[PDB]
């Protein structure tokens, strides 16, 4: 199975700063099968980005999905309070589908 | 466009499990329908997919324990998980692919917390 | 009405002639397969018989520098030059994704490509429409033959087809496509496919109207006679199945790596019934000349690959002894180097739980297929390395009880002295054998590198304790007789390709000098 190592495990930055989250895949992932989830500790995870780079309906332009081969990046440019909780990268290129360990983002 | 899962909140060790995801926004389209779970605190784990036609793949970690089903005269998709254990207590989500890309997981359900304990 | 089916399967990018062990060709007179030689034998049969089909049953993608550099452009060019009549999709055809199947293969291949059990959906349905087929009506002389293809249900695990393909049950998907050919008044039908010999047999038994099954995936050698090389047949060629409707259905495969040309001659009656079948895989050895046009073309494509294959990855200042007389009998520095590479690759720390998830590595001596000489100014190339590891196994992570590893080490020496491949090279393990004891009782010392410690040190193996080991996929699946591993393990997690792991290690270390240092001793 394709292992998804996201770093860092925990970021603490101020609102208006830029959160750049990094996900590294043990195997190359075709950019059509790489996606980003937000989750608030408790409730349904919400799709942010499908393809490596395409925003889903209702998601603002702050979120820039990037990368290819092994090395994928989720940039959030001007952070706001409601951007709290956990962020996961996801691949569905190979079975099983696999999610990253998650990146924990607190606003300072 | 919405997916609610039916199925109870309590399980014995060494026992069964009927979970039934109901779509009623529109209908089951030409798309893969997924089950996912999460151990409480930790990270997301993919269970399996089923296409409309009935075809199913599941996680090799769980392979022997998963059965899944689909029905278009009913308009939902079932899951069964045999022989349950401490490390199986976790929130159980149904989900479907983004309908433009036929990729990702887009329109998740509430979830249901299941527990192993006597 | 008589048909000659020529068939290849699992050629695995072996475009050039190989050794007898399907690696790089050293002595010209002892070399085999390659498209230039295959072209010679195929032309000759086409000049002798009127009704000839050349079929491939998948796994052209993946296996050598050819596939890595040309990404299946080479498959389309050299299969087109050989005028293949039809190909079934294999699992490895999806290794660069459905995207990497379409872009060179489906767009440049002049021959039909078949899979009755792969369904496309999403925006891929329009993009791939018509580029592979459920079935094909082939005119052959003044008759027609139907082909129906099929691909392993397991491809979504074994490869990277992505979300927009459905790999359905072969039997269920095949039957309506055979029924369709029967309504188009096609009375002669071949199932060409890539699910293995066990599935080939079930198709022959269960799909009404299949006359013949041509197969792949399991690398199955079928031969009627005294075998001409080292491959031991699983049975006679062809393998006859009695179908549930009472028909005799020939089932055939042709091993792998382009070493054999399958050759099946069928007599049909007027109504398409198989009256008789006979043949044998043709060993493609040095006694068939390479066609000089195809060879000159191969040489042309070779020029751009010679850059890539003689690329210095690192240096050794020692003879890397991966010779069988060393690696099947004693500790060898090639074994030590590969296991040290395996452990270096699998690095995950946890503060109070372990220095590393894994401290321990085993590898069968048989898997190490060549030495490397250090005198070429110390250079290690991809080619040099390809020769040690020609077969694209992965290095996997397993959990085993001490007692299971004890049994593996007993098997390692149960018939010591006879140059068998099961003899284990190790990392993070010190073992002592007493060969004057009875088999099952020759392991007199087994010490393992702890993980639940801050300072890595050696402790005696415990029978009722659980350990993490990196070993080849081959050992994980019980190859070279290690059933105790396959039957007794508690977790299996699939890792990275053997050659990639060894390659990055050499490039990170820049200069290696592995020694024989007493990981394995004898009383
Ligand atoms: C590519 O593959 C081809 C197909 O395998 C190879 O052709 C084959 O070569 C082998 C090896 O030379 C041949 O094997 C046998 O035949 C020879 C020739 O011999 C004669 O004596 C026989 C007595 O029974 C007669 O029946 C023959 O007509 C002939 O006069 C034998 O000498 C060999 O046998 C001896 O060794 C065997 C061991 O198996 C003993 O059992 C016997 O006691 C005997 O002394 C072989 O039996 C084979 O005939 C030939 N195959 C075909 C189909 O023609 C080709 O060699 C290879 N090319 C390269 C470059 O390697
Ligand atoms: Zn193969
Ligand atoms: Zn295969």
């Amino acid at each position: 199975e394709i292992v998804m190592t996201q770093s860092p495990t925990t970021l603490s930055l101020s609102p208006g700063e830029r959160a750049t989250l990094s996900c590294r895949a043990s195997q190359s992932v075709n950019t059509n099968y790489f996606s980003w989830y937000q989750q608030k500790p408790g409730l349904t995870p919400r799709l942010l980005i499908y393809g490596t780079s395409t925003r889903a309906t209702g998601i603002p332009a702050r979120f820039s999905g990037s990368g290819s081969g092994t090395d994928f990046t989720l940039t959030i440019s001007s952070l706001q309070p409601e951007d709290f909780g956990i962020y996961y990268c996801q691949q569905d290129y190979n079975l099983p589908y696999t999610f990253g360990q998650g990146t924990y983002l607190e606003i300072k | 466009e919405q997916l609610q899962e039916s199925g109870p909140g309590l399980v014995k060790p060494s026992e069964t499990l009927s979970l039934t995801c109901t779509v009623s926004g529109g209908s089951i389209r030409n798309n893969y329908y997924n089950w996912i779970r999460q151990p409480a605190g930790k990270g997301l784990e993919w269970i399996g997919r089923i296409y409309i036609s009935g075809t199913t793949n599941s996680n090799p970690s769980l392979k022997s324990r998963v059965t899944m089903s689909i029905d278009t005269s009913k308009n939902q998709f079932s899951l069964k998980l045999s022989s349950v254990t401490a490390a199986d207590t976790a929130i159980y989500y149904c989900a479907r692919e983004h309908y433009v890309s036929g990729t990702s997981l887009d329109n998740w359900g509430q979830g249901t917390l299941v527990t192993v304990s006597s | 009405w008589e048909l000659t089916i020529l068939h290849t399967n699992d050629v695995h990018s072996r475009l050039e002639q190989t050794s007898e062990d399907s690696s790089k060709c050293v002595n010209a007179s002892r070399c085999m397969g390659g498209v230039a030689r295959l072209f010679t034998k195929v032309q000759q049969i086409r000049r002798a018989e009127p009704n000839v089909l050349l079929l491939d049953a998948g796994d052209q993608y993946q296996g050598t520098i050819w596939f890595t550099v040309y990404k299946g452009a080479e498959v389309a060019h050299f299969m087109n030059a050989l005028r293949y009549d039809a190909m079934a999709l294999g699992n490895h055809e999806f290794d660069n994704g459905v995207e990497g199947l379409i872009e060179p293969l489906l767009k440049e291949a002049k021959f039909p490509i078949l899979s009755a059990n792969i369904k496309a959906k999403g925006p891929l349905a329009s993009q791939i429409s018509g580029l592979y087929l459920p079935y094909k009506v082939l005119p052959v002389g003044d008759e027609v033959v139907g082909i129906v293809g099929y691909t392993s249900k397991e491809t979504p695990f074994l490869s990277n087809p992505g979300t927009n393909l459905v790999f359905e049950d072969e039997i269920t998907a095949l039957q309506p496509e055979v029924d369709k050919l029967k309504t188009l008044n096609v009375n002669k039908i071949i199932a060409l496919g890539h699910s293995g010999f066990e599935m080939d047999k079930l198709i022959a038994q269960k799909v009404r109207g299949v006359d013949v099954v041509v197969g792949g995936h399991s690398n199955t050698f079928l031969y009627t006679g005294n075998p001409p090389s080292k491959e031991v047949p699983a049975g006679k060629y062809p393998f006859i199945v009695t179908s549930d409707d009472g028909r005799k259905v020939p089932v055939v495969q042709a091993y792998a790596f382009g070493k054999y040309l399958g050759y099946l001659k069928i007599e049909f009656d007027e109504r398409g019934n198989v009256i008789s079948s006979h043949g044998n895989p043709i060993l493609l050895n040095s006694s068939i000349p390479e066609d000089p046009s195809i060879k000159a073309d191969i040489n042309k494509w070779r020029i751009k690959l010679d850059n890539y294959s003689t690329q210095e990855l690192g240096k050794t200042i020692v003879y890397l002894d991966g010779s069988s007389q060393s690696c099947r009998f004693r500790e060898c520095n090639m074994g030590n180097l590969i296991c040290d590479a395996m452990i270096n690759n699998n690095l995950r720390h946890a503060d109070e739980m372990f220095w590393n998830h894994v401290s321990m590595c085993i590898l069968n001596g048989g898997g190490i297929r060549s030495p490397i000489d250090e005198r070429n100014n110390g250079t290690i190339t991809w080619e040099n390395l390809a020769a040690v590891l020609p077969f694209g196994g992965t290095f996997d992570l397993v959990q085993l009880k001490g007692s299971t590893l004890k049994k593996a080490f007993e098997h390692s020496v149960h018939r010591y002295g006879q140059s068998t491949g099961e003899f284990l090279q190790v990392g993070g393990i010190h073992v002592v054998y007493d060969l004057s004891r009875k088999p099952g009782d020759r392991v007199v010392k087994l010490d393992v590198l702890c993980t639940k410690c801050r300072v890595p040190s050696y402790d005696p193996l415990k029978m009722d304790e659980v350990y993490k080991v990196i070993l080849p996929n081959f050992l994980a699946n019980g190859g070279d007789g290690f059933q105790m591993i396959k039957d007794e393990l508690l977790r299996h997690d699939s890792g990275d390709q053997d050659i990639n792991v060894v390659s990055t290690y050499i490039s990170k270390m820049k200069v290696i000098y592995p020694a024989v240092e007493g990981r394995i001793k004898f009383s």
